């Protein structure tokens, strides 16, 4: 099978700038190439077909070029709706995909922590949630510490998509323990590391 | 002349690999053919079936294959179609006879008789009395096939899905094409 | 020119799934049907394509021996069958069509129409409604801005929808993508940042809906005291 390599993996640009997306093939696909756009929660939408032909209804700012093994998708001037994932497609395989996100000033996360509710404690389970709100860039590290003991295997993270208003990200980390194991300790801390923070910030509570 | 070996044969060939029997040094009694009520097609070109039993020819050819009902019309001079262009082509000056009959009771199987094939893809049309038994993958697109079936890369032969409940146009028909050479005569009528 | 697929399915590991794709009349004469899947948070993966007019089908290398694609010209419906399902087969399966010339049998490489998608979840877990717990606002959740939310925990299968104040509260709301815990059940959180002055004057209620289990739960998140 011909492997389709899409470069780069992520592009951070601003509205009004030109975006150039590359799709390379291990063997010649002639002109049998298509470019697709996919927004969150939607099915892929065709933009360019046969390497260079624009699809019906697609704005003229989308342009495709290339032949054989080297191809390029070009957005002349980025509109705010053009920030999504873009795939190149050969007759048999799709590309890995390229994410186009909005470049923004570095923003530190607002760190919040939530002790478990009494209703969940009655169920026999305790869940502690650490909230990282409105930060950029997306890369952030969250460390769970219970009585100054680093926790591993009982936490899970999740990151929202880039906000359509402030172009930031939000992260939610949930540390889940049993009600018995939750009462064997007192201090529950959440340590956050990010570019906007000069030093790692810790949000903690005593049970 | 061994007419029965062609008409009354147990197995018949596909169109792309049509068989041919050269008949010579014998006396041919065509009355056994034009007095039979078993043929659905009996069109002779450039010759009279009744006067056939009183003529001499240097050699006579008997080609046999299996097509569907609606394709028997293509076995005639000046016809076009997937069979006439890619499988069996008759010359425009054809001097002979074309005979066919329904063979649904023999060549149609419940799950479909996928043994009878016809050529569906070819870059050029066949010359009169030319046979092509190639199995090379046909390149319908811009990418090479490399001998593998795939996107716009097709095996050149397509199977007749001969089922006994198909329509009469889609049912198998056994065809025998008789060609009389007008070139020392070795075959003659009684 | 429409492509309507069958409903979402939950299949046990080792079982087989058959997803249908009904097409508009006449599609099977000038179009071919392909099947493309997309795992949660991953890319598109082409599996195979069927040509109805030639009774020909081709499959990808990764899916040969496990996928059987069929087309029923009587009902204008295409089918896909995955044999030995397991966790990485959990994905949204799409049916997509490509144009083909009825006389030359030349197929196009691009897809001109996609289906709505069919979510197939491969897991031994059973359908369970969610448990909504409050994330109370407090000092650990606060200058003039307070953070509160709801924890949608232990539900199966996906998806769930969360709203605040029956859709009245929209600003500052962050509904995070779900995560698959070790128990095989999903967990979700939906937070909202509100002014601290409204913690005593404004009522905040999160509305959770889990259609796979017919579960509609609303939870009032109230401020905590020392
Ligand atoms: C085929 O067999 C039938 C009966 O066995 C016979 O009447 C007929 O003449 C035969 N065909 C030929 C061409 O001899």
């Amino acid at each position: 099978e011909i492997v389709m390599t899409q470069s780069p993996a992520t592009l951070s640009l601003s509205p009004g700038e030109r975006a150039t997306l590359s799709c390379r093939a291990s063997q010649s696909v002639s002109s049998y190439l298509a470019w697709y756009q996919q927004k969150p929660g939607q099915a892929p939408s065709l933009l360019i077909y046969d390497a260079s032909n624009r699809a019906t209804g697609i704005p003229a700012r989308f342009s495709g070029s290339g032949s054989g093994t080297d191809f390029t998708l070009t957005i002349s001037s980025l509109e705010p709706e053009d920030f999504a994932v873009y795939y190149c497609q050969q007759p048999l395989t799709f590309g890995g995909g390229t994410k186009v996100e909005i470049k923004r000033t570095v923003a530190a996360p607002s760190v919040f922590i939530f002790p478990p509710s009494d209703e969940q404690l009655k169920s026999g389970t305790a869940s502690v949630v650490c909230l990282l709100n409105n930060f950029y860039p997306r890369e952030a590290k969250v460390q769970w510490k219970v009585d100054n003991a680093l926790q591993s295997g009982n936490s899970q993270e999740s990151v929202t998509e880039q906000d359509s208003k402030d172009s930031t990200y939000s992260l939610s980390s949930t540390l889940t323990l049993s009600k018995a194991d939750y009462e064997k300790h007192k201090v529950y801390a959440c340590e956050v590391t990010h570019q906007g923070l000069s030093s790692p910030v810790t949000k903690s509570f005593n049970r | 002349c061994p007419f029965g070996e062609v008409f009354n044969a147990t197995r018949f060939a596909s169109v792309y690999a049509w068989n041919r029997k050269r008949i010579s040094n014998c006396v041919a009694d065509y009355s056994v053919l034009y007095n039979s009520a078993s043929f659905s097609t009996f069109k002779c070109y450039g010759v009279s079936p009744t006067k056939l039993n009183d003529l001499c020819f240097t050699n006579v050819y008997a080609d046999s294959f299996v097509i569907r009902g609606d394709e028997v019309r293509q076995i005639a001079p000046g016809q076009t179609g997937k069979i006439a262009d890619y499988n069996y082509k008759l010359p425009d000056d054809f001097t002979g006879c074309v005979i066919a009959w329904n063979s649904n009771n023999l060549d149609s199987k419940v799950g479909g008789n996928y043994n009878y094939l016809y050529r569906l893809f070819r870059k050029s049309n066949l010359k009169p009395f030319e046979r092509d038994i190639s199995t090379e993958i046909y390149q319908a697109g811009s990418t090479p096939c490399n001998g593998v079936e795939g996107f716009n890369c097709y095996f050149p032969l397509q199977s007749y899905g001969f089922q006994p409940t198909n329509g009469v146009g889609y049912q198998p028909y056994r065809v025998v094409v008789l060609s009389f050479e007008l070139l020392p005569a070795t075959v003659c009528g009684p | 020119v429409q492509l309507v697929q069958s409903g979402a399915e939950v299949k046990k590991p080792g079982s087989s799934v058959k997803v249908s794709c009904k097409a508009s009349g006449g599609t099977f004469s000038s179009y071919t049907i392909s099947w493309v899947r997309q795992a949660p948070g991953q890319g598109l993966e082409w599996m195979g394509r069927i040509i109805p007019i030639l009774d020909r089908v081709m499959y990808a290398q990764k899916f040969q021996g496990r996928v059987t694609i069929t087309a029923d010209k009587s009902t204008s419906t295409a089918y896909m069958e995955l044999s030995s399902l397991r966790s990485e087969d959990t994905a949204v399966y799409y049916c997509a069509r490509r144009a083909i010339d009825s006389d030359t049998y030349v197929e196009q490489s691009h897809f001109d129409y996609w289906g709505q998608g069919t979510l197939v979840t491969v897991s031994s877990a059973s359908t369970r409604g969610p448990s909504v717990f409050p994330l109370a606002p407090s000092s650990k959740s606060t200058g003039g801005t307070a953070a509160l939310g709801c924890l949608v925990k232990d539900y199966f299968p996906e998806p769930v929808t969360v709203s605040w104040n029956s859709g009245a509260l929209t600003s500052g709301v962050h509904t995070f993508p779900a995560v698959l815990q070790s128990s095989g059940l999903y967990s979700l959180s939906s937070v909202v940042t509100v002014p601290s002055s409204s913690l005593g004057t404004q009522t905040y209620i999160c509305n959770v809906n889990h259609k796979p289990s017919n579960t509609k739960v609303d939870k009032r998140v109230e401020p905590k005291s020392c």
